[PDB]
């Protein structure tokens, strides 16, 4: 039941995993909690739960044959053979000696290991869980050896290539071994054992696999090993084990057959590890030919006497807990209503681990242990433990080196190998207390030696944990690690450090240059509609739609809960979600068809009279729009427009919606409005923006009333009534966003020209180049980057036509060339011009900021800020002192007319749009959400448009209108929230650089320029870039982190 | 659940939907923006 | 293991409970009364048979 126990995963493949060599390599390589755990309570649950009945029938019947021979009990037998009435005793002292230095380890150990998996899982003052360590019964610790290295800078010494460097056999080991044993006048070796014994894998025939035994022919004549050979070091010690053993089978010959054994129990392991023991030492190594020379360094030593105490030291708790579990068991101190109480009690109590999961009377773990079930004492590999460094000290105090330990190989020892035969000699022919006086020099057992070799690891980790500060052992017992989420099917997903980190440097490298490549793309396409790049544009957007679904596919493969980092959890998380790639092909193509019939629907539809002439959106329909001052017109211009874009894109929208939705729920979300919304990373952003705009409602009401004052003394009482909206087309803009073309009719105070100065005399000067030279000049002297010679050299600005045939936009181009950061606009002869070029400077200059971060934390904090940083220092740009200064302007004034004009101006700018910029998106999450259906598209748009904006529909708008559809931002799935937040924004932002650069008075009349300490806050809390949250950067920025 | 309501009157649906159809009926209300009043 | 009692909250090592009962601190044996609480029905089945 033992042999043929398996355990396999839920989905119930073809294969179940076996004990070796599956089990044991995943839990001595895989660092993922929830497969250690897994692996760990599946072999449990497998090789003891139906092994308890048995082994209660077994117990019995042991228990009865022994006590008709004689003893009181079959544990009572077993420690008879020590011969020794206070043998438990000794055991306990013995013990309690070696308590400290398994205690500092444990410690050590542990901290390394609260390190890696973090704290949820374990408890600093508390065990260590019984599954994160080593092997599956916890015993020895070398596989933990990787994390927990003193000193990583040196190279460890286990080293294989440098055995099949010098062209070692597979054989020649065994006779350099064998010759290091003749070289102590020992081996007197039988010819028979090379003619009669194979030391090798199986070539031919389905023999064992592989095994560490040392079957002997007996005959009085002739032995035997059946072991496999490797290049590696391990291999190499195992073998001078088993010829060890060997050695003992043959100094015993002429002893009878009842008196082969080898006085105690475990004098065969402790006889066949000295050697090991004495082998295994570098400088051995080094005189014996494998190694170049000794490295006679305090790090190598501690990194050597670490590696070894993490299986020599580690196991001392183990063999005493397992034997003493067993005692109480034969004794009936543990009745089987108690089997695990007592066996977890002695794990705790000895090892110090706690049970990575809940267990209980139904479970049998102490028959998960091999030698529990294959009835086997395991007291003698406690007392070999004790005994082999007891053997190493008198024989070294016998070859005549009285230094340190660890580098006292018996090599060229003839006295210590006299010694050693002459222990072997005698096979339980004595009993083992005068054999042992007359190899040491006492009768018994004693724990000196084993803390003399460990001393300088230990004075290392007594020093490192009082520097660390931790408490020696579970002085907070009753801790078990919560469940890691083991409904087990999030097992495979890996949540390594080393993995993580490797992953995301590699999706830097690529997507550093597949981000270039397409950047480049879109910047030959959009500068030259021409030549027909959009073959380039497409292959460049394929490339970076598999590429994002490959490395998508990659990195959902991982964690973000378990991940100890912060910046590899946040690039995980970030890379985690496909904005479009979660689709299937086909939809996926769908989506894209749909999109780009939006957009290009949008771009080309043209409104106009039968008369023949016939004019665009832009900069014709805008215009008329803007400069126009009668009712019919304007109601054409916006009535032909609403119904071409709208009524073209109608068709569109319903199924954008839904494969928009759809991609969401794939990436996570419930909806395509909470993902654009997550872009935030706040929970409760609607409320807050709420908040905002109920806060700045009164200022809008009252410009309102006074903006529909204005338009009812011009236009009349016909079209304006005073009580009531204002229709939407009588604001100068096509979509009433922003009310400043009609500032001329809403004037406050007539006789201050202390604005129309600037177009009016523009026509003096001001190049495009030389006025964004300014601009940066003015930058640099805020204390901030200057631009890259390219932008002048390579980029162009002034696109009228430029040979394409593409409406003007306002965006900035950013890719990682080095040093390249170029734009496109359309250039006027206007203070807007300015305000624009500034805006896009800003953009820039947040794009210079961030340069080293990584390519996915290349955002600028929520997508709010990257707009609020252009408009900050427009607005000190347009004051009417920096207006002044650099010659803007003919003169300027402090009085309260030319300040209540400006401040109109700006009003008209921002607040006319603050209703706007919430209405948008605020329908479109509504839309998004299923709120809004099909049927009242429209409906539900003009009555926020009413309820926000306090507009009024000029003409009955019905169902099949879709009045949306003509904002350009609604067919192009760009969100935007974005400019109320950066509207929001970027007042608290010139207060905060006004209030860091002095300027106290009025708001509006400071200025930015020459403030150093403003630039240099600005530019501390600018290049934290996507990397941490928001609130941060807004802290920096102002005191507060919140908007 | 409103299976039963509906299967109550499911022949006055038939008939309704019927009738609707052979009038010319458009379900809803397009002109959402109508007013008896208009001005 | 033995009363098949389970402490109401989390203990570990800063707590001494074995020093709530009186019999601890004013150290006075206390297997006498298992013994005697043995000893008396054994004498009392006793005594009834005889
Ligand atoms: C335990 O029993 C074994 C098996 O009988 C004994 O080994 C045998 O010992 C005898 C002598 O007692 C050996 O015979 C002698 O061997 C050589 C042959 O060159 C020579 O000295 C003599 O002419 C004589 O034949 C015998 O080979 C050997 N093995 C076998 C298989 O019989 C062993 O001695 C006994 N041990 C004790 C402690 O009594
Ligand atoms: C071990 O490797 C050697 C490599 O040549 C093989 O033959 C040895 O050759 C040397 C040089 O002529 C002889 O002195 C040795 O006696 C040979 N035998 C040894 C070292 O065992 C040899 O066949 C290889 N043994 C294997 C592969 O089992
Ligand atoms: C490795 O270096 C250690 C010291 O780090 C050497 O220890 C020497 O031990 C003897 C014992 O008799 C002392 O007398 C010496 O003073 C020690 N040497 C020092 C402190 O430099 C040890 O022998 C070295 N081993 C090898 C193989 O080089
Ligand atoms: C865990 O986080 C740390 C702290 O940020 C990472 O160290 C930086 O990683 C970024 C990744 O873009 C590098 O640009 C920096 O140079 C790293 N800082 C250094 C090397 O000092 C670290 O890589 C993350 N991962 C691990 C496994 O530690
Ligand atoms: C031992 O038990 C106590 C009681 O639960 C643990 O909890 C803290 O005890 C300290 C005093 O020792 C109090 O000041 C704290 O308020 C307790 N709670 C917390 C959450 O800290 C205590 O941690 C345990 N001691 C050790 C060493 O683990």
């Amino acid at each position: 039941i033992y042999s043929t126990a398996k355990v396999c995963l839920p989905n119930k493949t073809a294969t179940c995993w076996s004990l070796d060599p599956d089990l044991t390599n995943i839990l001595a390589s895989s660092r993922s909690y929830a497969m250690l755990l897994f692996a760990w309570e599946g072999w449990h649950n497998a090789a003891g739960i139906p092994l308890k009945p048995l082994y209660e029938d077994f117990t019995a019947l042991s228990n009865e044959a022994y006590k008709q021979d004689g003893f009181t009990d079959t544990g009572a037998y077993w420690r008879s053979w020590y011969n020794s009435p206070t043998f438990e005793d000794d055991l306990e002292h013995l013990y309690q000696q070696l308590e400290p230095l398994y205690l500092n380890l444990h410690a050590f150990v542990r901290r390394a290991l609260h390190r890696r998996y973090g704290d949820r899982y374990i408890n600093l003052r508390g065990p260590i869980p019984a599954h994160l360590l080593g092997d599956m019964w916890a015993q020895s610790w070398e596989n933990i050896y990787d994390m927990v290295v003193p000193f990583p800078d040196k190279p460890n010494l286990d080293v294989t290539s440098t055995m099949l460097q010098q062209g070692w056999n597979a054989t020649h080991m065994f006779r350099v071994a064998e010759e290091f044993f003749t070289s102590l006048e020992l081996s007197p070796m039988p010819p028979e054992f090379w003619e009669g014994s194979m030391l090798e894998k199986p070539a031919d025939g389905r023999e064992v696999v592989c095994h560490a035994s040392a079957w002997d022919f007996y005959n009085r004549k002739d032995f035997r090993i059946k072991q496999c050979t490797r290049v590696t070091m391990d291999q190499l010690s195992t073998v001078h084990h088993e010829m060890g053993h060997i050695q003992y089978y043959l100094q015993y010959k002429d002893l009878p057959v009842s008196l082969r054994r080898g006085a105690n129990p475990g004098f065969h392991e402790a006889i066949g590890d000295v050697l090991a023991l004495s082998v295994s030492t570098p400088e051995h190594l080094h005189k014996i030919g494998l190694l170049d020379r000794v490295t006679n360094d305090t790090e190598s030593d501690i990194n050597y006497l670490l590696k070894m105490a993490l299986e020599k030291i580690a196991f001392l708790p183990f063999g005493y807990l397992v034997d003493q579990w067993r005692w109480g068991v034969f004794s009936g101190r543990t009745p089987p209503s108690r089997y695990n109480f007592d066996w977890w009690y002695l794990r705790t109590k000895y090892q110090g681990i706690c049970p990575p999961v809940t267990r209980n009377e139904t479970h049998f773990d102490a028959g998960a242990k091999f030698h529990v079930p294959n009835v086997t004492p395991y007291i003698r590999y406690f007392v070999s433990f004790v005994l082999q460094f007891q053997f190493h000290e008198a024989l070294c105090k016998e070859a005549g080196y009285e230094g340190p330990l660890h580098q006292c190989d018996i090599y060229r020892s003839t006295k210590a190998g006299a010694k050693l035969r002459k222990v072997l000699q005698a096979g339980s022919s004595r009993p083992w207390q005068e054999v042992l006086k007359d190899m040491v020099g006492l009768d018994a057992l004693d724990a000196q030696p084993l803390l003399k070799y460990f001393q300088p690891v230990t004075q290392w980790l007594q020093e490192q944990n009082q520097q660390n500060g931790e408490v020696l052992g579970w002085p907070e017992y009753q801790w078990h690690p919560p469940l890691p989420d083991n409904y087990p099917e999030g097992i495979d997903l890996v949540t390594d450090e080393a993995e993580a980190s490797k992953f995301v440097e590699e999706y830097d490298r690529t997507s550093q240059v597949v981000w270039n490549e397409y950047a480049e793309a879109n910047w030959n396409y959009n500068t030259n509609i021409t030549t027909e790049t959009s073959k380039i544009l497409l292959q460049k957007n394929m490339q970076i739609a598999n590429h994002t679904l490959k490395y998508g596919t990659q990195a959902r493969k991982f964690d973000v809960n378990q991940l100890q980092n912060t910046t590899i959890k946040r690039i995980i998380k970030k890379v985690q979600d496909l904005e479009r790639a979660a689709l299937p092909a086909q939809e996926l193509e769908e989506y894209n068809k749909i999109l780009l019939d939006m957009e290009t629907t949008y771009s080309v539809a043209t409104v106009c009279h039968p008369n023949g002439s016939c004019l665009q959106l832009e900069p014709d329909l805008t215009n008329v729009m803007a400069t126009s001052r009668k009712y019919e017109d304007l109601l054409w211009a916006w009535e032909g427009w609403r119904d071409k874009a709208g009524r073209a894109i109608l068709q569109f929208y319903p199924k954008y919606v839904e494969l928009i939705n759809q991609a969401a729920r794939l990436n996570g979300y419930v909806d395509a409005g909470d993902s654009w919304r997550s872009m935030y990373e706040t929970p409760s952003l609607e409320q807050d923006l709420e908040r905002l705009f109920q806060e700045l409602q009164p200022l809008y009401l009252n410009l309102h009333a006074y903006v529909r004052r204005a338009l009812h003394r011009h236009y009349g009482a016909q079209h304006i009534n005073l009580e009531g909206p204002i229709p939407a087309h009588l604001l100068g803009n096509m979509w009433a966003q922003t009310w400043s073309n009609i500032y001329d009719l809403v004037v406050p105070f007539p006789s201050a020209p202390s604005m129309d100065t600037t177009e009016a005399m523009l026509k003096q000067g001001w190049t495009p180049r030389r006025m964004f030279k300014e601009a940066d000049d003015f930058f640099t002297s805020l204390g901030l980057l200057p631009v890259p010679p390219e932008f002048w050299n390579k980029s162009m600005l002034e696109k009228p036509t430029d040979g394409r045939e593409v409406v003007c936009h306002a965006s900035a181009w950013d890719f990682y060339n080095g040093k390249d950061f170029r734009i496109k606009q359309c250039t006027t002869v206007n203070l807007e011009d300015l305000v624009v070029a500034h805006h896009e400077m800003g953009h820039i200059q947040y794009f210079m900021q961030y340069k080293d971060l990584p390519v996915a934390l290349r955002e600028g904090a929520n997508p709010g800020f990257h707009e609020a940083i252009g408009d900050v220092l427009a607005l000190s740009v347009s004051t009417p002192k920096h207006l002044h200064s650099l010659n803007l302007l003919s003169s300027e004034g402090g009085s309260d007319e030319h300040d209540i004009n400006f401040l109109m101006k700006m009003a008209l700018d921002k607040i006319a749009f603050i209703p706007f910029s919430y209405l948008v998106d605020q329908w479109r999450w509504r839309v998004f959400d299923g709120s809004i259906t099909k049927e009242n598209y429209n409906q539900e748009w003009w009555s926020l448009r009413l309820k926000y904006q306090g507009l009024c529909p000029p003409v009955p708008r019905t169902q099949g209108d879709f009045d949306p559809g003509a904002k350009f931002h609604i067919p192009s799935s760009v969100p935007y929230i974005r400019y109320f937040v950066s509207f929001i924004i970027q007042f608290q932002f010139h207060e905060a650089l006004c209030q860091a650069a002095g300027h106290t008075g009025p708001l509006h009349k400071c200025d930015i320029y020459q403030s150093k300490e403003a630039g240099q806050r600005l530019a501390t809390a600018m290049k934290l870039g996507f990397s941490r949250p928001w609130p941060e950067a807004m802290q920096l920025i102002t005191g507060q982190p919140n908007m | 659940s409103a299976s039963a309501m509906l299967s109550y009157f499911k022949p006055l649906l038939d008939w309704l939907r019927t009738e609707n159809e052979l009038h010319g009926e458009k379900l809803g209300w397009p002109q959402y923006n109508w007013t008896p009043n208009s001005a």
